[PDB]
C-alpha cells in the first residue's frame, strides 16, 4: 500500500444543494474532501443534511470538518459496507491524506505503525500536581 | 489540542477507536503493554475533547484518558 | 414561669384566641338553620376547639404574649416543671419508631444479601420475610445495642473508600 | 501456576479501582507475562456498566 | 394468581399499600384523639 | 377488498406473569436491576413503544390500547365530576339562584381542621367552590336534577369498563393488523361523518330537545321542579309546540325544505343571553346542525372502498412547486409509517385548537351565567391555555423524535421535508433574528418605560397619552365585526362577541362581557406574546431541524433523540441533543403562557369584569391595565403585588389551602433549581460519601444508588419548574378570583 | 420564631461547608473519578461516560455551594 | 445599620466560601500526600466520608425539622 494521491475528476453525489455546506473556513484554514467507490446509486444521508444519491464508481465530496468526513466514513462503512478515505485540503491546494493514515482502517492492527502517546503506567500510578509544578505551561501530571 | 494518554490497562478492545468520531486513535500490535494489540493516540491535533472514546472504554475506570487541553479550530470542531 | 412564659391556664391572651375563634365560627353559624349539615358541623369544630384549648390549658403549657403554647426542649427545665411530655417524652417516642423501621430495614437488606438475586428482592418485596422481620424487630433497641457489643453491627475497613482515602 | 484459582474470592487492592476493599470472583487468570492478568467478575457493576475487570498480582488478595 | 401476588409484591404497590395503612392509621388517630400537641395521657 | 376489518385472534394471553417481572417490555431491562437508573428507565421506557420492538403492528396494537385505557381514565374522571355534583354538590340549590350561590362540588372531612375549607358557598352548603364550570354546563345540558348527574356518572362508569374492556379486547383478544391502522382514508372519513358530524348531529338533538325547551323554561323564570322532563318533551309534543310552534309542523319543514319555518330553535342571534350572559343555546344549535352536515360532507371525501373520493397520496403527490420541488411525496408515507409523525401534528394542532377554545369560550361565553362566575371563566381560560402549550411543546417533542428515529433519507429525496432540512440554516438563522428584534422592540419598551417613569419622564414613555403605539389593525378588525351584521352578516341580528364593541351584557349587577379596548398597553404586551411564541418555535424547531445532524455533531441521529450530551469537546456539547431543545422549550412556554395569563387575568379585572349597581361600571382593579401596564413595575405593583392580597391573607379562611399551595408550590419550583443548575457528577460523589456511612452499618443496598441522569436530572428540574411555576399562579389566581369575582 | 430562624441558619451554614467541604476533600479523587488532580481545579466534566460527569469538579462544589452560601445570608 | 450588617454578613459569606475554595486548590495543586504522610491533614482525608456524611446527616435533619415545623405553623 502506498498513499493515494487525490484525483480531482472524480465526480460528486447528486445533491440538490443545502445551507449546511462549506464556509469561510473552507477559504481560509483548510477543508476535507472524502472519496469512495460505489457499485450502486444510493441515496444517502448528508452529514451536513438532507439526502444526496451517490453515483455507480467513483464519488467525492467536500466538507468543511473532519467529524462530517468521518461520521459519513461510519455510515458508509457501516449502512453500505464501503471503504472511504478522506483527506485534508487547504487552499493553496496542499492536500494532505487522513483516516486510513497506514491503509488499513485504525481499529485494525497493521504491523509497523508506531504507539504515540501511551503511558505505559497505571492511570493511579501518576504523580501528583504538586510535583509537575512550575514546568512553565500548565501541565497535567500525565504530561 | 488536547492531551490523551492511554494506560497500560488497555485490553486491547478496539472499543475506544470503534467510537472515535475524530480518527484520533489507532491500534499499535505489541509495541505497548503487551503482546494482543494495545491502543494509541497519535492524532490528538484532530481530538475535540468529545471522550467517546473512554466512555466507551470498559476498563476499571478508562484506560484511554482525554485531558482538556488548548483549543483550537480542530479541537473545537469548528466548520467555521 | 420557666422563661418568663405565663402558664395557659392563666394566659389572657390565650382566652383571647379562643374567643376570637369561637367568634369567627359563631359568625359563620348564624347565617344558617338550627339543624343542618353545616350548622352540624360548625357546631362540632366550635366544640372541637373548646376541647382543645381546654386540654392544652390542662396539661400546664406555657403561653408567651401572644397566647401561643411554647414547649420546652430542654430536659432538665422540663422534667423540673413538668413539661417532660412537650418534646422529651415524644423525643424518645420518636425514636424507637424511627430505629425500628431502619432496624427492620436494615434487617431485611442483611437477609437478602444471601439470596441468588438479591436486587430482585428489594424491588420485588418478600413480603413474609419483611413482616416477620416487622413484627420481631420490636426490641430494636435491646437487639442494636447487642450487634454493637458484639462488634457485629459495624462493617470492617472493607468498605470501598477512595484512592486518598 | 500464577495467581488464585479459577473459582476463588478475591478482595481488590488497586486504590483507584471502584471495586477497592470489595470483594470480586476470579473468572481466570492469564498464564502469560501479561501485566494484569487477574481477570475477576464482580456482583455489583461500576458506574460504566461493567462487571468484569483485568487487575494484577499485586492488587489481589484472598478473601 | 402466584404472578398476581408477585406483582402486589411489587415496591410501589407495597409502598402504597403500606403508606395508604400508615395515613389511615394516623387519620383515625388524629380523628379520635384530635388535635394532639403534648403527652400529657 | 382493499379497506376492510383485518385483526388476528388472540395474538398475546392474558396472565399476570409479565406484571410480575418489572421491565419485560425491553431486552435491557428485563435482566433485572443492578442500580437505581433502571427503576427510572423502567418508566422513561414504559410508554416508548417503538423501542420496546420494530414492528409497527405491535406498536400499534399498544397504541390502540392504550388510547382506550387513557378514554376509561378519562370516563373514570368524567363520571366522578358527574357524581360529586349529584352527592356532593349544592347544585340544585345554585340552579334556582346561580347569580348568588357559588358552584361547588367538593366537600372536604373534618379531620385535621380542614373542615374550614368547607367554605361557606350558598345554598345551605359548606364545601369547596369549584371553578370547572360544571355546573353551567349541567345547566345548559338541561339536567335540573341530581338524579341525572347519578346515572350520568353511573353511565360514565360503564363506559369506562366499556373501553378497558375494548383495550384488553383489542390487544389480547383480537388485535388489529397494520392494514387496518393503514386506511388513514376511511379513518378520516369515519372520524369526520361518524365521530365529529354525527356526534354534533346527535348533540344537536339533544340541544333541540332538552337543552333548548328546559333553559328557555329556566329563563323564564320556571323552578327546576315544575319544568317538564326531557321525555315529556320528547313524546308530548304540545308541550314544544307551544314553546316553539314550528315543532307543530313536524320534520317536514326539513323534507320541504322549508327551513325557515324552523326558525324559532334555529337561529343566528348572536351576542349574549340578557338573563344568563352567555350564547343563546338555539344559536348554538343550529351551530351544531350545520356544522354536522359540514363534516358529514366532509367524511365522504376521501376514497375507501368504491371508486369515489380521494387518494390523500394522489393529493399529496400532486401538489409540488417550482420553489419546492417533488413537494409533498413522501409524506403519505411518513405518516402511515411513523405513529410519531402523525402524534406531533396531532398534538400541534390539538393544543392551539384548545387554546383556540381558551380564547373562544371567554369573549363568546357558551354557558349561562358562565361569564359572571369569574372563577369558571379565568380558570377555563389558564387551564386550556396552559394544556394547549403542553400538547404544542409536545409536538416538536415528537417530530425530533421522528426525525430521529422514523426518518429514512431513501424515501425523502427533495421533498418538503428534504429541502426543510437542506436549509434549517436560513429557517433558524431568521427565526433567531426575528426573536431578538421581538425581544428588543417588546420588551424594551417596558424597559423603556421603567426609565422614563423611573426618572421622572411620564412624557417619554410609550403609553396611551406620551408616545401612543396602537393597536390599529386589531382596533380595525373589532369595528369590522361590530358593523359586521349591519353589512357583512344581514342575517345575525348581533355580532358574535361584545368584545368586538357595542353594549354591555351585565348579569347579577355582574359584567358578563363587555367590550374590549385595546391601546399601547395591549400593543407592547401582545407583541411580547408573539415574542415569546416566536422563542418557543425556535428553540423547538432548531431541536427538529438539528435533530441528526449539526455542523457541531454531524452524528448526531446515532447518539439517539434523548442524550445529555457528546462531551465537554468541540468546546461544550451539552443540550445539543432534540430532547434537551424540548426541555427549554419547556421553559419558554411556561414564561409565554404565564404572560398570556397575566395578560388575560389583568385585562379582565381592569377592562371588562366589574359590578354596575349604580350608574357605572365599577371594575375590580379600576382599568389601571390602560396606564399601569406599560411598566414592569407596573406588573409587579398592580397586579403581583396588588392582586396578592388575596392570597396571603387568605390564612384562616376557606381559601388558606389556595396560600399553602401559594408557598408550596413557591417552594417546589425554588426546588427544581436544584437540579437545574447542579450536574450528576457532583450527587454522585456525595451519594457514594454516603454509600460509605451505609456500608460502615452494613445498610448498603443491593440496587447501587445513583445519581439521577443528566437527562433525568433536567427532566425532573423542569418538572418541579413547571409544577411550582403554574400551581403558584393556579393558587393566586384562584385565591384572588373567588374572593374578588 | 427566632429558634427557628437560627436552625434554619444552622442549615445553611452546614449545608454550605458540606458543599465546600465535600469539594474540597473530593478535590483530589471519587470514585466516579479517582484522577481528580490530574484534570485541575476548574475543569467541565469527564464526559456523559460513567454514568454522567457532570459538576464534578470541585470547582463547581464551590459553585453549588455560592448558591447555599447566598440562601443562608 | 441595615445596610452595614447585610454587607458585612455577604462579605463574610463570601470570603468564607473563597476560603474552602482556596482549600481544594490547595488539596489540588499543592497538597503533597507523601510530606504529609500521617499527619492531621491527610487524616481528614483518610476520614473525609465520615466527615461528608455526618455534615449530610446534619444538613438532612435540620432541613427536614425545621421545614416541617415551619410548614405545621
Ligand atoms: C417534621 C416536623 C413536624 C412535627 C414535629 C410535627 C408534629 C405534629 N404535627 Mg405537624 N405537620 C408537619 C410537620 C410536623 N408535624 C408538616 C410538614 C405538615 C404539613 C403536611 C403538618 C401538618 C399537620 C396537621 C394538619 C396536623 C399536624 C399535627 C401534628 C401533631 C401530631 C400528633 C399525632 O399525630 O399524635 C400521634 C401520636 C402517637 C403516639 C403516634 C406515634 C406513632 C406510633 C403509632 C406509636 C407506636 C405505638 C404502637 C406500638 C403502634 C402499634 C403497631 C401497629 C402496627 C399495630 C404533632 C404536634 C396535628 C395536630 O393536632 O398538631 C398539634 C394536626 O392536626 N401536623
Ligand atoms: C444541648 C445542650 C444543653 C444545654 C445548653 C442545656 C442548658 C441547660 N440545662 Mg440541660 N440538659 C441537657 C442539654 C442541655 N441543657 C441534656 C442532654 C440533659 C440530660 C437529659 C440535660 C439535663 C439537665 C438537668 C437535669 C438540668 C439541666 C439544667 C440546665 C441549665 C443549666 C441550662 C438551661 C438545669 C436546670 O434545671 O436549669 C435551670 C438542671 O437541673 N439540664
Ligand atoms: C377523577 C376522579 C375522582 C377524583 C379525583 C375523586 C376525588 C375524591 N372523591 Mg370521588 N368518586 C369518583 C371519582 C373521583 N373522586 C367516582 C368515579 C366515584 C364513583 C364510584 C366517586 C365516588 C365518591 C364517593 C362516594 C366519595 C368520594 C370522595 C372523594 C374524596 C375523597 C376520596 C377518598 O378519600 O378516597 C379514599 C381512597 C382510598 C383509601 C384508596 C376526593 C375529593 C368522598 C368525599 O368527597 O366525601 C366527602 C366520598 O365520600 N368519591
Ligand atoms: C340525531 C339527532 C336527532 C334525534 C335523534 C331526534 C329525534 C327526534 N326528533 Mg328531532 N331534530 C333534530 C335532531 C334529532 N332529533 C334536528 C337536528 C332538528 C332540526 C332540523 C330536529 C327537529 C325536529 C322537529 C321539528 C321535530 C323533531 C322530532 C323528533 C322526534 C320524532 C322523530 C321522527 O319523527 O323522526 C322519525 C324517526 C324514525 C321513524 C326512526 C325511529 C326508529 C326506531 C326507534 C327504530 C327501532 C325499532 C327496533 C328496530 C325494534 C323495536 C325494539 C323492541 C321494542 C322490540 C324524535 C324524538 C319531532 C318531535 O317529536 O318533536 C318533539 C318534531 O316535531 N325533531
Ligand atoms: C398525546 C400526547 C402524548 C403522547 C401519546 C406521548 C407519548 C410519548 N412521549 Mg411525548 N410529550 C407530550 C405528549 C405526548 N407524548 C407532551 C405534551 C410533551 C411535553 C411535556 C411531551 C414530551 C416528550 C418528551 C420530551 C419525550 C416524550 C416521550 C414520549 C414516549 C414515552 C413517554 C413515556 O414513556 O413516559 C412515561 C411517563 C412518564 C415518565 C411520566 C412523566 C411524569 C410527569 C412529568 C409527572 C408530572 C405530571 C403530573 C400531572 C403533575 C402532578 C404530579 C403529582 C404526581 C405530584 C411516548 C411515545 C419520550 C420519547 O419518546 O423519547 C424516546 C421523550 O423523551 N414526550
Ligand atoms: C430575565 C431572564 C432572561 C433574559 C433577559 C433572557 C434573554 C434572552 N434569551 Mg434566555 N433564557 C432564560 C432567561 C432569560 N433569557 C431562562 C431562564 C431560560 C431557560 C433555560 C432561557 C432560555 C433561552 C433559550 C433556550 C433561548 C433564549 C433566548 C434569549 C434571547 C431572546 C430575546 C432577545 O434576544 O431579545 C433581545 C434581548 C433582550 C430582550 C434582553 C434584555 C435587553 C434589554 C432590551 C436592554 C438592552 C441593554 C442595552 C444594550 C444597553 C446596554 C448597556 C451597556 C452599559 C452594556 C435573549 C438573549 C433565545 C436566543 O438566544 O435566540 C434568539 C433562545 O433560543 N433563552
Ligand atoms: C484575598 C482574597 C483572594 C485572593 C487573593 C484570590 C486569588 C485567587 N483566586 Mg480566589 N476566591 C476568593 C478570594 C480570593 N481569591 C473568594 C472570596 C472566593 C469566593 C467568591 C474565591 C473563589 C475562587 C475560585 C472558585 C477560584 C479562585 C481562583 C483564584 C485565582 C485566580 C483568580 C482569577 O481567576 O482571576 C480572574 C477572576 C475574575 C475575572 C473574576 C470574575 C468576575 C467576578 C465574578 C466579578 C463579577 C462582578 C460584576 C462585574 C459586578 C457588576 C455589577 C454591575 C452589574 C452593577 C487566584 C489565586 C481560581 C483559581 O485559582 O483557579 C484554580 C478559581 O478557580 N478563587
Ligand atoms: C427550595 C429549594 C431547595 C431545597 C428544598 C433544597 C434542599 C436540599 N438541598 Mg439544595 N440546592 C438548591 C435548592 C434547594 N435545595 C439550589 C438552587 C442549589 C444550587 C444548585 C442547591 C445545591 C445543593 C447542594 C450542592 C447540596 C444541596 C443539598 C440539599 C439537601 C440538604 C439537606 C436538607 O436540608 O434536607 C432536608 C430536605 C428537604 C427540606 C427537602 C425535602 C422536602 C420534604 C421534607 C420531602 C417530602 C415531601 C413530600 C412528603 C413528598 C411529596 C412527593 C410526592 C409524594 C409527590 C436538601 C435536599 C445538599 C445535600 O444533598 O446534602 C444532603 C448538597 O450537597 N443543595
Ligand atoms: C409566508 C410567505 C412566504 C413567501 C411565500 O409566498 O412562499 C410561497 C412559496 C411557494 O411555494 P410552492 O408553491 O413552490 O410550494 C408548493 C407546495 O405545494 C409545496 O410543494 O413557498 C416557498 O417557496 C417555500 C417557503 C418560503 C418561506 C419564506 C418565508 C419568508
Ligand atoms: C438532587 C439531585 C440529585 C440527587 C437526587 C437523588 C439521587 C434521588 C432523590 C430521591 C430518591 C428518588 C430516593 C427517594 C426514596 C426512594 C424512591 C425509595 C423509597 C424508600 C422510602 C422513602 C419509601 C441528582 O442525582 C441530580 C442529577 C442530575 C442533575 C441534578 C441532580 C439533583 O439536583
Ligand atoms: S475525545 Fe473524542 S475525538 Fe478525542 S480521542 Fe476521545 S473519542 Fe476521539
Ligand atoms: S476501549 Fe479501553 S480497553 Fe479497549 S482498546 Fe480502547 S483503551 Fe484499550
Ligand atoms: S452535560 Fe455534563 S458531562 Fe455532558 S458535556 Fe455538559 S458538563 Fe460535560
Amino acid at each position: 500500500w502506498t498513499v493515494p494521491t487525490l484525483n480531482p475528476d472524480t465526480p460528486s453525489p447528486i445533491f440538490g444543494g443545502s445551507t449546511g455546506g462549506l464556509l469561510r473556513k473552507a477559504q481560509t484554514e483548510e477543508f476535507y474532501v472524502i472519496t469512495w467507490e460505489a457499485k450502486k446509486e444510493q441515496i444517502f444521508e448528508m452529514p451536513t443534511g438532507g439526502a444526496a444519491i451517490m453515483r455507480q464508481g467513483p464519488n467525492l465530496l467536500k466538507f468543511g470538518k473532519k467529524e462530517q468526513c468521518l461520521a459519513l466514513t461510519t455510515q458508509l462503512r457501516n449502512k453500505f459496507k464501503l471503504t472511504p478515505c478522506f483527506y485534508r485540503v487547504f487552499p493553496d491546494g496542499k492536500v494532505q491524506y487522513l483516516h486510513p493514515a497506514d491503509g488499513v482502517y485504525p481499529e485494525k492492527v497493521n504491523a509497523g505503525r508506531v504507539g504515540a502517546n501511551q503511558n505505559m503506567r497505571r492511570i493511579g500510578q501518576n504523580v501528583n500536581p504538586i510535583k509537575v509544578k512550575f514546568s512553565g505551561r500548565m501541565m497535567s501530571p500525565a504530561e | 489540542a488536547h492531551i490523551v494518554k492511554i494506560y497500560d490497562t488497555c485490553i486491547g478492545c478496539t472499543q475506544c477507536v470503534r467510537a472515535c468520531p475524530l480518527d484520533v486513535l489507532e491500534m499499535v500490535p505489541w509495541d505497548g503493554c503487551k503482546a494482543s494489540q494495545m491502543a494509541s493516540a497519535p492524532r490528538t491535533e484532530d481530538c475535540v475533547g468529545c471522550k467517546r472514546c473512554e466512555t466507551a472504554c470498559p476498563t476499571d475506570f478508562l484506560s484511554v484518558r482525554v485531558y482538556l487541553g488548548s483549543e483550537s479550530t480542530r479541537s473545537m470542531g469548528l466548520s467555521y | 414561669d420557666i422563661a418568663g412564659l405565663t402558664p395557659c391556664s392563666e394566659s389572657k391572651a390565650y382566652a383571647k384566641l379562643e374567643k376570637k375563634e369561637l367568634k369567627t365560627l359563631e359568625k359563620r353559624l348564624k347565617q344558617y338553620e338550627a339543624d343542618s349539615a353545616p350548622a352540624v358541623a360548625l357546631k362540632a369544630t366550635m366544640e372541637r376547639t373548646k376541647a382543645r384549648f381546654a386540654n392544652y390549658a390542662k396539661a400546664g403549657l406555657l403561653c408567651g404574649n401572644d397566647g401561643l403554647p411554647h414547649l420546652i426542649a430542654d430536659p432538665g427545665l422540663a422534667l423540673k416543671y413538668g413539661h417532660a411530655g412537650e418534646v422529651f417524652i415524644p423525643t424518645f417516642g420518636f425514636l424507637y419508631v424511627a430505629g425500628y423501621i431502619g432496624y427492620v430495614g436494615r434487617q431485611y437488606l442483611i437477609a437478602v444479601k444471601g439470596e441468588a438475586k438479591p436486587t430482585d428482592k428489594e424491588i420485588i418485596i418478600d413480603v413474609p420475610l419483611a413482616t416477620k422481620l416487622a413484627w420481631q424487630g420490636a426490641g430494636w433497641p435491646l437487639a442494636a445495642v447487642q450487634e454493637l457489643q458484639r462488634g457485629t453491627l459495624l462493617e470492617k475497613e472493607e468498605n470501598i473508600t477512595v484512592s486518598p482515602r | 501456576e500464577v495467581g488464585p484459582k479459577r473459582g476463588s474470592l478475591v478482595k481488590i487492592l488497586r486504590p483507584e479501582s471502584y471495586w477497592f476493599n470489595q470483594v470480586g470472583k476470579v473468572v481466570s487468570v492469564d498464564q502469560s507475562g501479561v501485566r494484569y492478568p487477574v481477570v475477576v467478575r464482580f456482583e455489583n457493576q461500576n458506574y460504566a456498566g461493567v462487571t468484569t475487570n483485568n487487575y494484577a498480582l499485586d492488587e489481589v488478595v484472598a478473601a | 394468581m402466584k404472578d398476581f401476588t408477585t406483582y402486589l409484591s411489587t415496591a410501589p404497590v407495597i409502598a402504597t399499600i403500606w403508606f395508604t395503612f400508615t395515613a389511615g392509621l394516623l387519620i383515625e388517630i388524629n380523628r379520635y384523639f384530635p388535635d394532639p400537641l403534648v403527652f400529657s395521657f | 377488498k382493499k379497506v376492510k376489518i383485518a385483526v388476528d385472534r388472540n395474538p398475546v394471553e392474558t396472565s399476570f406473569e409479565k406484571w410480575a417481572k418489572p421491565g419485560h417490555f425491553s431486552r435491557t431491562l428485563s435482566k433485572g436491576p443492578n442500580t437505581t437508573t433502571w427503576i427510572w428507565n423502567l418508566h422513561a421506557d414504559a410508554h416508548d413503544f417503538d423501542s420496546h420492538t420494530s414492528d409497527l403492528e405491535e406498536i400499534s396494537r399498544k397504541v390502540f390500547s392504550a388510547h382506550f385505557g387513557q378514554l376509561g381514565i378519562i370516563f373514570i374522571w368524567l363520571s366522578g365530576m358527574y357524581f360529586h355534583g349529584a352527592r356532593f354538590s349544592n347544585y340544585e340549590a345554585w340552579l334556582s339562584d346561580p347569580t348568588h350561590i357559588k358552584p361547588s362540588a367538593q366537600v372536604v372531612w373534618p379531620i385535621v381542621g380542614q373542615e374550614i375549607l368547607n367554605g361557606d358557598v350558598g345554598g345551605g352548603f359548606q364545601g369547596i367552590q369549584i371553578t370547572s364550570g360544571f355546573f353551567q354546563l349541567w345547566r345548559a345540558s338541561g339536567i335540573t336534577s341530581e338524579l341525572q348527574l347519578y346515572t350520568t356518572a353511573i353511565g360514565g362508569l360503564v363506559m369506562a369498563a366499556a373501553m378497558f374492556f375494548a383495550g384488553w379486547f383489542h390487544y389480547h383478544k383480537a388485535a388489529p393488523k397494520l392494514e387496518w391502522f393503514q386506511n388513514v382514508e376511511s379513518m378520516l372519513n369515519h372520524h369526520l361523518g361518524g365521530l365529529l358530524g354525527l356526534g354534533s348531529l346527535a348533540w344537536a338533538g339533544h340541544q333541540i330537545h332538552v337543552s333548548l325547551p328546559v333553559n328557555k323554561l329556566l329563563d323564564a323564570g320556571v323552578d327546576p321542579k315544575e319544568i317538564p322532563l326531557p321525555h315529556d318533551l320528547l313524546l308530548n309534543r304540545a308541550i314544544m309546540a307551544d314553546l316553539y310552534p314550528s315543532f307543530a309542523k313536524g320534520i317536514a319543514p326539513f323534507f320541504t325544505l322549508n327551513w325557515s319555518e324552523y326558525s324559532d330553535f334555529l337561529t343566528f342571534k348572536g351576542g349574549l343571553n340578557p338573563v344568563t350572559g352567555g350564547l343563546w343555546l338555539s344559536d348554538t344549535a343550529h351551530h351544531h346542525v350545520a356544522i354536522a352536515v359540514l363534516f358529514l360532507v366532509a367524511g365522504h371525501m376521501y376514497r375507501t372502498n368504491w371508486g369515489i373520493g380521494h387518494s390523500m397520496k394522489e393529493i399529496l403527490e400532486a401538489h409540488r412547486g417550482p420553489f419546492t420541488g417533488e413537494g409533498h411525496v413522501g409524506l403519505y408515507e411518513i405518516l402511515t409509517t411513523s405513529w410519531h409523525a402523525q402524534l406531533a401534528i396531532n398534538l400541534a394542532l390539538f393544543g392551539s385548537l384548545s387554546i383556540i377554545v381558551a380564547h373562544h369560550m371567554y369573549a363568546m361565553p357558551p354557558y349561562p351565567y358562565l361569564a359572571t362566575d369569574y372563577g369558571t371563566q379565568l380558570s377555563l381560560f389558564t387551564h386550556h391555555t396552559w394544556i394547549g402549550g403542553f400538547c404544542i411543546v409536545g409536538a416538536g417533542a415528537h417530530a425530533a423524535i421522528f426525525m430521529v428515529r422514523d426518518y429514512d433519507p431513501t424515501n425523502n429525496y427533495n421533498n418538503l421535508l428534504d429541502r426543510v432540512i437542506r436549509h434549517r440554516d436560513a429557517i433558524i438563522s431568521h427565526l433567531n433574528w426575528v426573536c431578538i428584534f421581538l425581544g428588543f422592540h417588546s420588551f424594551g419598551l417596558y424597559i423603556h418605560n421603567d426609565t422614563m417613569s423611573a426618572l421622572g419622564r411620564p412624557q417619554d414613555m410609550f403609553s396611551d397619552t406620551a408616545i401612543q403605539l396602537q393597536p390599529v389593525f386589531a382596533q380595525w378588525i373589532q369595528n369590522t365585526h361590530f358593523l359586521a351584521p349591519q353589512l357583512t352578516a344581514p342575517n345575525a341580528l348581533a355580532a358574535t362577541s361584545l368584545t368586538w364593541g357595542g353594549d354591555l351584557v351585565a348579569v347579577g349587577g355582574k359584567v358578563a362581557m363587555m367590550p374590549i379596548s385595546l391601546g399601547t398597553s395591549d400593543f407592547m404586551v401582545h407583541h411580547i406574546h408573539a415574542f415569546t411564541i416566536h422563542v418557543t418555535v425556535l428553540i423547538l424547531l432548531k431541536g427538529v431541524l438539528f435533530a441528526r445532524s449539526s455542523r457541531l455533531i454531524p452524528d448526531k441521529a446515532n447518539l439517539g433523540f434523548r442524550f445529555p450530551c457528546d462531551g465537554p469537546g468541540r468546546g461544550g456539547t451539552c443540550q445539543v441533543s432534540a430532547w434537551d431543545h424540548v426541555f427549554l422549550g419547556l421553559f419558554w412556554m411556561y414564561n409565554s403562557l404565564s404572560i398570556v395569563i397575566f395578560h388575560f387575568s389583568w385585562k379582565m379585572q381592569s377592562d371588562v369584569w366589574g359590578t354596575v349597581t349604580a350608574s357605572g361600571v365599577s371594575h375590580i382593579t379600576g382599568g389601571n391595565f390602560a396606564q399601569s401596564a406599560n411598566t414592569i413595575n407596573g406588573w409587579l405593583r398592580d397586579f403581583l403585588w396588588a392582586q396578592s392580597s388575596q392570597v396571603i391573607q387568605s390564612y384562616g379562611s376557606a381559601l388558606s389551602a389556595y396560600g399553602l399551595i401559594f408557598l408550596g408550590a413557591h417552594f417546589v419550583w425554588a426546588f427544581s433549581l436544584m437540579f437545574l443548575f447542579s450536574g450528576r457528577g457532583y450527587w454522585q460523589e456525595l451519594i457514594e460519601s454516603i454509600v460509605w456511612a451505609h456500608n460502615k452499618l452494613k445498610v448498603a443496598p443491593a440496587i447501587q444508588p445513583r445519581a439521577l441522569s443528566i437527562t433525568q436530572g433536567r427532566a425532573v428540574g423542569v418538572a418541579h419548574y413547571l409544577l411550582g411555576g403554574i400551581a403558584t399562579t393556579w393558587s393566586f389566581f384562584l385565591a384572588r378570583i373567588i374572593s374578588v369575582g | 420564631g427566632d429558634f427557628l430562624v437560627h436552625h434554619a441558619i444552622a442549615l445553611g451554614l452546614h449545608t454550605t461547608t458540606l458543599i465546600l467541604v465535600k469539594g474540597a476533600l473530593d478535590a483530589r479523587g471519587s470514585k466516579l473519578m479517582p484522577d481528580k488532580k490530574d484534570f485541575g481545579y476548574s475543569f467541565p466534566c469527564d464526559g456523559p461516560g460513567r454514568g454522567g460527569t457532570c459538576d464534578i469538579s470541585a470547582y463547581d462544589a464551590f459553585y453549588l455551594a455560592v448558591f447555599w452560601m447566598l440562601n443562608t445570608i | 445599620q441595615a445596610a452595614l450588617y447585610t454587607h458585612h454578613q455577604y462579605i463574610a459569606g463570601f470570603i468564607m466560601c473563597g476560603a474552602f475554595a482556596h482549600g481544594a486548590i490547595f488539596f489540588i495543586r499543592d497538597y503533597d500526600p507523601e510530606q504529609n504522610k500521617g499527619n492531621v491533614l491527610a487524616r481528614m482525608l483518610d476520614h473525609k466520608e465520615a466527615l461528608i456524611s455526618h455534615l449530610s446527616w446534619v444538613s438532612l435533619f435540620l432541613g427536614f425539622h425545621t421545614l416541617g415545623l415551619y410548614v405545621h405553623n
